[PDB]
């Protein structure tokens, strides 16, 4: 055939790339020792190489979105994962796929004889194991469905929260700027703890001033500089100064952790009598029975800290 | 110096595309190539055309799956691809071109061939601009990276070398290299990149390596626009201690583009000399050198700074006037040889750039 | 290919995945001002005219070198002719070709010459732009 | 708990309802402290005599108009904990069976 008609479609230019101009473009964009060929020659093919001789816009499962096997019979949509047993999408069904209630729906559900068919099955399992007789049948008529806690567990502990398709969520989630170093609600400086300054610099000398990130947890300020740190925390977790609680211990090994926020109505507190030695957690306050939290008596932490000492002095001094 | 510098590039680079919009192009490699050549320099370096690498290669790092992936992948078949797609990152980031494999195995040859020949001892100046894919690791497409070739390299100098050393200075942290060394004592990897809410996110100051590879791994963070005379100083004295203390046989480097000053994509305010003063310094210490190409997204500036440190690497100073290449377009009003910084506020304070050299110092304590 | 001592020097069990460094939030690019966004799109549509050209150009070299045979790297070739014949028949003529290639090799000819008037044009734009 | 701003749920006869606490009652001195602050009872500001003395807020009601703003002492503010929450839903719900006592 003569030639490609459709030849000159669009180019990154915008016009078909064999127009050229442009001339809207022409008055926006506009005021009123040899060449290279002498390479196909010194060019050696080097091959020296020790080696060269080598319906739903979400699961009906997950609810979220992604590859959908949806049906027919229901209009549902399901995850392939997302599917019991989880299908290869590489060795598709090829054929009319039903959902789990819907093959219930087609295969039993005569609207009476369905009272048939689970008292047999309840006859079956009655002389054996008959608590779960009745679930036993019913689970096989439902889909599959992602496993969630049951919305009252995460209500045990008030300082988690579920994400936006149901993930964890917790407490930590979260030119020259001379504003920054300015508290705002009584005009004051932010003094860094470690550079007890603010260092503001100047904006005639804006080369003066040093970053601040003020914790995003006791909110005490700190340089940038004062402790080593390339940018700010804006997109990640919320930034904690290190005058906070390690909360988790690895001895040498063994682990320690501390005990996760709980509703005070459930909260047992609990004060020693000894108050000299009480072997405790670090679940303390200074001033289901498993979690309940010591009340440290302060001048105690004073005493254990100093015996402690002299245990440690002793132990290599006799 | 006065080093016999080989050279090594394939015509068929610049003939391969990333997508429209995309900020790789290899085209770059290609003006970079006019530039060495229309300057004269052609009669100082041996020119060669390495070939290109095959699957039994690649599978020395990367996987059989990976590699057989990557062979049989194209834009036509990609829709009955969609499992590997997602498995290994082929999607948008690092998206399928026409000569995506072409490419890789041109660009793992050329660097597998440099460092064949840095071994055997044919030059001590090796130069691949072709390779430098410092993000893809052995199993994933990454950071517009397929085929991690310097490992190959540093593969190939071990096979020679007791010690290589690795130096990337990409404002990108050399993420897959660093994995690849982790735990062996052999490599020290040290990447100077831009650390913070940016796209390697790895490479913090307390990355020294795990296992034998303990203290065996140096990652600089900074902060924005950091210019010459602030690069200059936190790298010389850190190069210095290094050669110095873990003492290398051999030593690979890694000429990105991407923190040149107005970069399509970096942040850094280094101009032309400030670049070239890491490369001056690096040959300054006269072990072999393996000189590759990474970052950079302004084609324009990054050509004219390859074609300088080329002209470094051979001991002359070229000239500040084109020598009228075949795309002088490219090169600005002036066309002159040289990369101007911007007005931009350097925020690398001193006290922690000090800190910065007070940690590092005290990790390389233990590196006799 | 993995060879003992690559098994040696390597490592597989420590791997970051900067997404897992990234908190799973994403990565703060930089700030460009307009300027360099109108240079970014004035760079980009200076590389793809001459990527075209330069296959264009390469394909053509092929075509005069086999013509000139036939008178009595493997890509480049097969994209070039099926971006000149858009119309879906380069699958055939390449197939074709493999068995035409005067008639190929003028076409790529002529192309080649409209795409350097049209290049020069958007050149000459460019600079004008790019000057102020 | 109890602060200028903060949030706080008192009582009012056998439920609650919460507000929004925006002067604090400092009976030593006979001055409450305000929020767009040491200054005298209002000259239309006025505390009931058995809070007057007591540490007494003007509180705000939330879903309800700016008209219903009330001076409560400690007696019926309680402190905005989860056994507060959990307390003023559970008065809610007996005054849900209560309407249905009334109804069925
Ligand atoms: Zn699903
Ligand atoms: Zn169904
Ligand atoms: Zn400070
Ligand atoms: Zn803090
Ligand atoms: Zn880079």
């Amino acid at each position: 055939p003569s030639t490609i008609s459709e030849d000159s479609k669009v180019s990154v230019t915008g016009l078909p790339l064999n127009k050229g101009p442009s001339e809207k473009i022409k008055r926006e964009s506009l005021w009123n020792d040899l060449k290279t060929f002498l390479t196909e020659n010194m060019t050696e093919e080097s091959n020296i190489r020790s080696t060269i001789g080598w319906n739903e816009d979400f699961c009906s499962a997950c609810n979220q979105s992604g590859s959908f096997l949806c049906c027919d019979t229901c209009p549902k949509s399901f995850h392939f994962l997302c599917l019991d047993p989880p299908i290869d999408p590489n060795n598709l069904p090829k054929g009319d796929w039903h959902c789990n209630e819907c093959k219930f729906k087609i295969f039993i559900n005569n609207s009476m004889a369905t009272l048939k068919k689970i008292e047999s099955n309840f006859i079956k399992q009655n002389n054996n194991v008959k608590i779960f007789a009745k679930l036993l049948f019913n689970i096989d008529s439902h889909n599959p469905k992602q496993f969630q806690l049951p919305n009252y567990i995460k209500e045990t502990f008030p300082a988690v929260k579920t994400g936006s398709r149901g993930q964890y969520s917790d407490e930590n989630d979260k030119s020259y700027n001379p504003d920054t170093h300015i508290d705002s609600n009584s005009g004051k400086f932010l003094i860094c703890y470690k550079c007890n300054q603010t260092r503001l610099g100047s904006w005639s000398h804006p080369e003066n001033s040093r970053l601040i990130m003020t914790c995003d947890y006791c909110q005490t300020p700190w340089h940038l500089d004062c402790v080593p740190r390339a940018s700010f925390k804006n997109l990640g977790s919320k930034w904690k100064c290190p005058l906070h609680s390690p909360t988790k211990v690895y001895k040498k090994y063994k682990v320690w952790k501390k005990q996760r926020l709980i509703n005070k109505k459930n909260q047992l507190y609990y004060e020693p009598l000894q108050k000299i030695g009480y072997q405790n957690n670090g679940n303390i306050q200074i001033i289901n029975q498993d979690f309940k939290i010591t009340q440290i008596d302060e001048n105690s932490i004073k005493y254990d800290f100093f015996d402690k000492i002299y245990k440690s002095k002793m132990v290599q001094k006799r | 110096d006065k080093r016999r510098v080989a050279y090594f590039y394939d015509a068929d680079v610049g003939n391969y595309a990333y997508g429209a919009g995309h900020p790789m192009k290899p085209h770059r490699i290609r003006m970079a190539h006019s530039l060495i050549m229309n300057y004269g320099l052609y009669k100082k370096m041996e020119i060669y055309r390495a070939k290109p690498a095959t699957k039994q290669e690649m599978c020395q790092f990367h996987t059989d799956e990976y590699i057989d992936f990557l062979s049989r992948v194209t834009p036509d078949n990609l829709e009955m691809f969609k499992r590997e797609s997602v498995k290994f990152n082929v999607g948008d980031d690092c998206p399928v071109f026409d000569g995506l494999y072409e490419y890789c195995s041109i660009s793992g040859g050329g660097s597998m061939e440099g460092a064949a020949r840095l071994n055997r001892g044919k030059c001590d100046v090796a130069v691949n601009y072709a390779g430098g894919l410092h993000h893809a690791k052995k199993s994933e497409a990454s950071g517009f990276c397929y085929l991690n070739d310097i490992v190959l390299g540093i593969i190939e100098l071990l096979r020679y070398h007791p010690r290589v050393l690795y130096i990337d200075i990409d404002v990108h942290h050399g993420d897959g290299v660093e994995e690849a060394f982790y735990t062996t004592d052999r490599v020290m990897t040290c990447s100077f990149h831009k650390y913070g809410e940016f796209f390697p996110g790895t490479g913090e100051l307390r990355d020294i390596g795990v296992g034998a590879g303990k203290n065996y791994a140096v990652n600089v963070p900074l902060r924005d626009g950091i210019d010459d005379a602030t690069y200059r100083s936190v790298f010389e004295p850190v190069i210095k201690k290094i050669m110095e203390w873990y003492q290398p046989s051999a030593v690979v480097l890694q000429c990105g583009g991407d923190s040149l000053s107005g970069d399509r994509l970096g942040c850094f305010n280094l101009s032309m000399e400030g670049h070239a003063n890491c490369v001056n310094y690096v040959k300054s210490f006269g072990i072999p050198m393996m000189v590759v190409g990474g970052g950079g997204y302004t084609m324009r500036n990054v050509a004219r700074t390859w074609c300088f440190e080329t002209g470094l690497l051979n001991n002359v100073v070229l000239d500040k006037d084109l020598p009228y290449n075949e795309y002088y377009e490219y090169y600005g009003p002036d066309y002159k040889l040289s990369v101007r910084p911007s007005n931009m506020f350097n925020v690398n304070t001193p006290e922690y750039l000090d800190k910065v050299m007070t940690n590092i110092f005290a990790n390389l304590e233990n590196t006799k | 290919g993995r060879d003992d001592m690559c098994w040696e020097v390597l490592n597989d069990e420590w791997v970051g995945h900067p997404v897992w460094a990234s908190e799973d939030s994403g990565f703060i690019a930089h700030r460009k001002n307009q300027y360099e966004e109108t240079l970014f799109k004035i760079e980009e549509e200076r590389h793809e005219y001459d990527f075209y050209i330069e296959s264009n150009l390469r394909t053509i070299q092929c075509l005069e070198t086999i013509v000139n045979k036939i008178e009595n790297s493997m890509t480049i070739y097969k994209k070039v002719i099926r971006k000149v014949y858009d119309k879906e028949r380069g699958f055939e003529i390449i197939d074709a070709l493999h068995e035409t290639a005067p008639v190929v090799l003028k076409r790529l000819k002529q192309k080649d010459e409209e795409w350097r008037r049209a290049q020069r044009e958007w050149n000459k734009v460019w600079r004008e732009l790019e000057q102020k | 708990e109890f602060a200028l701003g903060g949030r706080c749920l008192a009582f009012h006869g056998p439920l609650m309802y919460e507000a929004k606490i925006l002067k604090i009652w400092d009976p030593s001195s006979k001055m409450y402290t305000s929020i767009p602050k040491p200054q005298k009872l209002g000259e239309d500001e006025s505390i009931p005599e058995e809070i007057i003395n007591g540490k007494c807020f003007f509180i705000h009601y939330q879903g309800w108009k700016s008209s219903w703003d009330e001076w409560v002492g400690y007696d019926r503010i309680r402190a905005y904990n989860e056994e507060n929450i959990a307390m003023k839903k559970r008065l809610a719900n007996e005054a849900k069976e209560a309407k249905k006592s009334l109804l069925e």
